[PDB]
Order: structure tokens, then C-alpha cells, then sequence
């Protein structure tokens, strides 16, 4: 003897009563294996076993059941449980078993590899394709809501503080400050272009700062 | 090649000028290429395989470790791997420690769970322990050689337009190289900071960051295990058994 | 009537994972467990294995008594199923894995666990370090050592050509998972607590090492 | 007793839509399904089709086995019902459409769906591009080319006179829906995911093109 | 045999019991076709 027939039988009764009718306690995977073993081992439940086994994948079918076959399935399932049932009960129990058999089981942990640096590929990309790709990537991010205290533009009309900041930054040449700001902006832009494997258009960057002559001439 | 930038303010004709050397940007771009880092790692592995080949070590590593009788080959393989890693760290010394002894372990009863290659001082000479069944179990384990780990457009455009080293053998070579790399990190802490620090590190690997970054992070190349960021699946859930209402003021390892 | 081939394939894959003989990470469902158990029952020469794994349903019922010939035959059966070495500790790993899988409840998301309950002496890493430690020095070394690093450009080019089609990421994944599984199996077999804090701190050390 | 003619007309229209052989968009109700099924049952030479579509009630019961003569006879029956080419893939489209219509619940507003579950190899657009790609280059071209654009005012006037009564909007609707249905059927038959984002972006491209 | 008589019959019983009395669960179009087929065949 390899199969403890009766304990398997009660386990299958409990599981099928739970799935078929009580669609709303909990059971282990062992009970599912037990129910399938009972269905296979019992001769008169072969049709039900095949019908439930068809739920393993999406490329399995059942031949159209004639009348006597569906009555045999019905009174077999009734013998499993006196309560009146029909083919709809079979359908809902089959759907429940389909949901159950697709439930993942326990697995051991694995070492997951994450990309250290967003390394770009060999082929150079232009600004437009890079913009499209990075916008698609940004679309997947989760935006955060910012709520300002009021609608009014922040400002300050404290004279003393204003002339005091002006005096503190008075000995500071505008040429050096603007040069430092522009050069750090340019260096960061070029570094991002180089890291992103993107072609840097010098003419566009020059065109960025032509508002100088636009103001001066007009 | 050099690139020059000029800034002009509207208060005068003064122009302040800076010269940028493009080589820095080219170096960053090259370091950002995936093929470049892949080539670096594969070239390290190819150099390792060539080093084994010139030492007659052409037999597959699994077959080398499966031979219980012939210990000389196992000792030579481990010593050569240690020397290769040492040269990678210090590209000036071609010969490893001139004298050291090897002992091969075939029993669980005297095996270390997680450090297959261990080092010890017998008061006279360095001694290296090799857990042969552990390495055999490592190399003989079946590998996932059909799954894909995450460009189709370039393939589409292309479509519209002799030593037999299998993938299993290369994975075995990389496995042994990484194992000996871990052993060599332990050995480096040993040799440079004493037996006490070595046995402290055996039970707490977190001292590696302090005892390596002081010298290795600015003088040697990149470590092989640093090519990818490794994490344990569902690490937080499994670690939930050991959770502290902590207050970390010396978080020296993020 | 059941399809022997499909059930055998599902059993092969599930047992490969549950024996820690493979790093192939495929999402396993309850259907695979049902298929492996049914195939184990149906096949005549896997009856010993089927009974062994079925005894795991109740934690109080432990492994059936098998004489040496029976254990050898079951080992040959497992080897044939896996067509691969395999020994008693592999069977112990399989028993523990299937016991934990069976006693686990039906749930929507895969449960991630670590190897446990295999192989009296509940120890830690340091006592093992000391103890096995000497058992090491007790042994005398076999070899005494008292180095060509050739850069033959053509030879390295041919080696790179051979290695080029290999997806480096896959090789790293295989090597890392192999090391992790060997370490975990050695910890569990030695009845020593596996501190995954330390193992994860290894990777954290590598990550912190790179950026400097 | 039932009216064979009305039921036949309802069946003809519903099958025309459900086979994607017509662009006629008429709101179909449950009554049309009832009439088509009743007519299919009553007519002797549509018994094969009636059984075929009735098997779709349960998803686990798949298509009945038909020998080649039976498939040919059913194809002739479908052709006669439609008085129209028609082949096996049309029958597959009809089976999938009727299965999804039957398993759908009774609801107050018409449910808009796309063709799916017709014709193992679940692919995407790019792999198909590559693959079928070569299968193309594999073939040698048939013709080598190595142009009159006449503006005969009287001839264009006569052509415009012939075309003038045609409601241009209807022609555009027919052409666009025909292209959409052919593309969807090719996607579903090839077992490739139909990305309606791209197809709608085609129209969005046209709209953005015009206003510049 | 083209009509699975009894399954059709129970489907029609359920649908007509739902519509006639329980004017307030849910049914598919297939059940409606089934009920009409039963009514015609009987």
C-alpha cells in the first residue's frame, strides 16, 4: 500500500467543498496535491480529474461530453459532497482550481543582479532620440505633489537686508561670477553629453546665449 | 584637442577665457560604454584562461577538482589564481609569496561553511586550505544557460541589411576566480593587519571596506565582484527576523 | 490517463530547484508540485522517493527506514531523473524543501525562504572556526611551493572571440548564485546559523569599494 | 414555427461582422445572437457550424474533430451563407468571436473588444520583423524596373462626374476600417501583440502633420 | 444528437426563475440562447 486512501478522501472532500460552494477557511498546498491524488486514484473520478487538470495551462481541452457523461460527473461530484448542484457548480469549482493551480509555490532565494551604472551602447545617439527615450523613462516614475502655502509670488522689500547683501557682494566682480556660472553649466552639460554617449551640437549651445545681441541690437 | 570658451558681460569689452581639454570627456564617454566594461572583464577572464593554459591547465576546472588522487594540479591551480589576483591588485610583482603550503580538505567534519579557501600560519610558513568537495559542488552545479538577463532595433536593421570553451566552462572559470578573489581579500587583510584582524574579518566581512579603501581604492584596478550590484531576493523579508530599533552613528558601510 | 512526459519534465525541473542542483530560477506553481507528486506515484521505480516525500505531510512522521541497498537504489533513481555528485545530503535537502513546500499554505505570491532543518549540535560560525580550525592544522599539507602571465595578443584575441558571444551578466549571475547556494548548503549541513547580514555586507563592501 | 428568412438575415449580418468580412457597423443585440444560433440549429446543412459555435460555451471544450471533407463542406456552407476568400482562418475568427460573445455577461452597453485567441509562439513586432524579414530576402524578386501623369481636363472632368455622387466620408471610413481590420487580423493570426498605441499614433501623426 | 437536452433545461429553469420572479444573480448571453433553444426544442 502506497496511498492512505481514506485520509486522502476526506482531504479531497474538504477541499472540493471549499472551492465549489464556499467561494468566500484556508488550506495548504499539500491538500491540493492530496485532492488531485485522490481524483486520479479513484476510478470513477477520472473525468473530474481530467477536467481539473485541463486548468494547468491554456493549451489543453476536453472532448464535448455527452449527456450520460455529464450526469455521471454530476452524481460523482454529489457523492463527493446530498446538496443539489449543476454544471454551473462544476464551472465555478474549475475556475477556483484554475486560480489555485497558478498560485506560485515557495522558492529559495537567488542573487539578483542590478545594473551598476546606466552604461550606454556603442552607437551614438542624437539629442532628439535621447530626449524621447529619457521621457519614456520619466513617464514610468511616480510624481510627487507640491502644495505651496499661498499663491502670491515670494518676495522681499526689506531695504536694510537688500543694501546689506548688495554691500557684501559689492567687491565681487560680475565678470568672474558670470564666467564661473557659465563655465560650470557648460562643463556639466558636456559631462552629461559624454556620459550619455550623445552628440554635442556646439552651434545649439552657442545659440542658447544669443539673447545678448538680441537685447543689444533691439 | 582643446575647446575654448569665452564669456562677455554687458558692461565692457572684457572677455574671460577658459580652455577645456577634450581627453577628459572622451575618457568619461569611454568609461560609460557598456562594451568597454564588458571587454575589460572578458579580457581579465581571457588572461586568466591563457595563464592557466600556459601552465598546462587546459583540462576543465571541474575535472581538475574531481581528481582526488592528483593534488599537485589543485594546488597549482589555486596558487596560480592567487598570484593572478595579486598581480591584478599590484601590477609590479609577478611571483606570489615565494613559499607556501597547501592542504586539501575532503571532509565536512573539517570544513568551513562559506570560506572554501582559508589561510593560516603554522608558526613557520603560510598554509592554505582547499575544500575540494565544496569547489566540486560549486563547479558541478547546473547553470542557467538559456534564460536572458535584462538592442532589438540594431538587430532588425542588420537583418534588413581553436580551444572549445563552452559557456559552462567560462562560468566555471569565473566562479573559481571570484572565489579566489574573496580568499585573496581575506589573505590581504591577514598579511597586512595580523592574524587577529584576519579572524575578526572571517566573522564580519564589513571590515573589508575600511581595510581596503585606505590603500586599494586609489592604487589598484576594479574588483571583479564589483562589476554588478548583487542583492538577495526578498532580503528585507528574510532579515525581518533580526531587526533593531537602531541608532547608527558609525554607519561606515551603507 | 496522464502524460508521463510532461509530468516527468515538471518533476525534473522542480526537483532540480528543490535539490539546489541548479540555479535556473523559474517561477514554480502548485501545478508543478501536483505533477511531480503524481509522476512520483505513478512511476514504479520512483515509489521510494514518492513515499519519502509524502511522509513530509506531517512533521511528526519522519523518514522511513531504508536498508543500504534501498538507499543506493533511490540514489540511482534520483540520478536517472536528473541525468547528471548526488548523495544522501541531496536527498535530505529535497526532503526538507518538499516538507516546507507542502506545509506552506496556498498563497498568491511566491514565498522566499532559505535552506534549514537538514543534518543535533546547533553551533555558530566562531565555534566552527575554532573547532574545524584545528582539525585542519591536524592534517599535513600535500604540496610545497617555494609565474608566466603571457600577453600574447593573438591568443587573447582568439580567447576574446570565443568568449564574446557569452552574456557576461548571465555568467556573473550563475557564479554568484552558485557561490551563494554552496555557502548556504554548507551552513545548513554544518547546523550553523547562516547570517545573511554578513553575506549581503559582502556585496555592500564591493559596492562601496567601486565608487572610491 | 420560426421565420427562416428573418433568422437567416440576422445570422448573415452577425456572422459577417463576427468574421471580419465586412465593415458594416450595426448595433447588434442579444436577439441577433439568439436568431443566428436558432437558424444554425434548424438548418440541416449548417449543423456542423452550429455544433462548432455551441462548443464555445465552455472554454475547456475545444473544436470538434473534422475530416477534410467535413471542413470543405463547412467552408462551402459558410460561403453560401455569406454569398461572397473564406478559409480556415475565417472559421477560427468566427469561433473566437462567438466564444467571447457567449461567455460575456448580459450588459446594457455594447462591449468593444479586439480580436484575440486565434491561431503557440507568442511573439512581438520586432522578432517578427527580423524573422519574417529574412524569409523575405530569401525569396528572389520577380520583376525588375529600371511615367505618364496625364492631366487631360475632359477626362478628369468625366472621372469627377462619376465620382461626384460618392460620399467621400463613407469611402474614407470604409478604407480606414478595412486597413485596421486587416492589420488586426494579421497581428492576431501571427500571434503578435497588437499595439493600438502605435496605430492610434499613426492618426495622431496625420493630425499633427496637417496643422503645420 | 445535437442538443444536450438536460443542461439546456436547467439553464432555462434558472434563467426563467430569475427573470419571472427574482426581478432584483447575473447571467451570460449564452444562457439566454440556451433558454430560447430549450423553449423551441421542447
Amino acid at each position: 500500500e502506497l496511498i492512505n486512501m481514506r485520509r486522502y478522501r476526506n482531504a479531497a472532500r474538504k477541499l472540493i467543498h471549499h472551492y465549489s460552494l464556499n467561494s468566500t477557511t484556508e488550506y495548504k498546498i499539500s491538500d491540493v496535491v492530496m485532492t488531485m491524488i485522490f481524483l486520479l486514484r479513484s476510478e470513477k473520478y477520472h473525468s473530474l480529474f481530467k477536467l481539473l487538470e485541463t486548468t494547468f495551462d491554456d493549451y489543453t481541452c476536453r472532448p464535448q461530453m455527452t449527456q450520460v457523461q455529464t450526469d455521471t460527473l454530476l452524481d460523482a461530484v454529489r457523492s463527493l459532497l446530498s446538496t443539489t448542484i449543476d454544471l454551473t457548480t462544476v464551472d465555478i469549482m474549475r475556475s477556483s482550481f484554475a486560480r489555485c493551480f497558478n498560485s506560485p509555490i515557495m522558492r529559495y532565494a537567488k542573487i539578483v543582479l542590478l545594473q551598476n551604472v546606466a552604461l550606454q551602447r556603442d552607437k551614438r545617439t542624437t539629442l532628439e532620440e535621447l530626449l524621447i527615450e529619457r521621457g519614456e523613462k520619466i513617464q514610468m516614475l511616480q510624481p510627487q505633489q507640491y502644495i505651496n502655502s499661498g499663491t502670491e509670488i515670494p518676495f522681499c522689500d526689506d531695504a536694510e537686508f537688500l543694501n546689506r547683501l548688495l554691500k557684501h557682494i559689492d567687491p565681487y566682480p560680475l565678470s568672474r561670477m558670470y564666467y564661473n556660472a557659465a563655465n560650470t553649466m557648460f562643463y556639466t552639460t558636456m559631462e552629461n553629453y559624454a556620459v550619455s554617449n550623445c552628440k554635442f551640437n556646439i552651434e545649439d549651445y552657442n545659440n542658447i546665449f544669443k539673447v545678448m545681441e538680441n537685447i543689444r541690437k533691439h | 584637442n582643446k575647446v575654448r570658451t569665452v564669456t562677455e558681460i554687458v558692461n565692457s569689452d572684457e572677455k574671460i577665457q577658459k580652455t577645456y581639454e577634450l581627453a577628459e570627456f572622451d575618457l568619461k564617454n569611454l568609461s560609460s560604454l557598456e562594451s568597454y566594461e564588458t571587454l575589460k572583464i572578458k579580457l581579465a577572464l581571457s588572461k586568466y584562461m591563457a595563464m592557466l593554459s600556459t601552465l598546462e591547465m587546459t583540462q576543465p576546472l571541474l575535472e581538475i577538482f574531481r581528481n582526488k588522487a592528483d593534488t599537485r594540479q589543485i594546488a597549482a591551480v589555486v596558487f596560480s589564481t592567487l598570484a593572478f589576483i595579486h598581480n591584478r591588485f599590484h601590477p609590479l610583482v609577478t611571483n606570489f609569496t615565494n613559499k607556501m603550503e597547501f592542504v586539501v580538505t575532503e571532509t565536512n567534519d573539517t570544513s568551513i561553511p562559506g570560506e572554501p579557501i582559508l589561510f593560516t600560519e603554522n608558526e613557520g610558513v603560510l598554509l592554505c586550505s582547499v575544500d575540494r568537495p565544496s569547489i566540486v559542488k560549486m563547479l558541478s552545479r547546473e547553470f542557467d544557460t538559456e534564460a536572458l538577463v535584462n538592442n532589438c532595433n540594431v538587430r532588425i536593421a542588420k537583418t534588413f541589411g581553436d580551444f572549445s570553451i563552452t559557456e559552462v566552462e567560462a562560468t566555471q572559470y569565473l566562479t573559481l576566480l571570484l572565489t579566489v578573489e574573496h580568499a585573496y581579500l581575506h589573505y590581504y587583510i591577514f598579511k597586512n593587519y595580523g592574524v587577529f584582524e584576519y579572524c575578526k574579518s572571517l566573522t564580519d566581512h564589513s571590515l573589508f571596506t575600511n581595510k581596503l579603501r585606505s590603500t586599494m581604492s586609489t592604487k589598484t584596478s576594479n574588483l571583479l565582484l564589483s562589476k554588478f550590484k548583487f542583492t538577495i531576493e526578498d532580503f528585507d523579508k528574510i532579515n525581518s527576523n533580526s531587526v533593531t530599533s537602531g541608532f547608527n552613528i558609525y554607519n561606515f558601510n551603507k
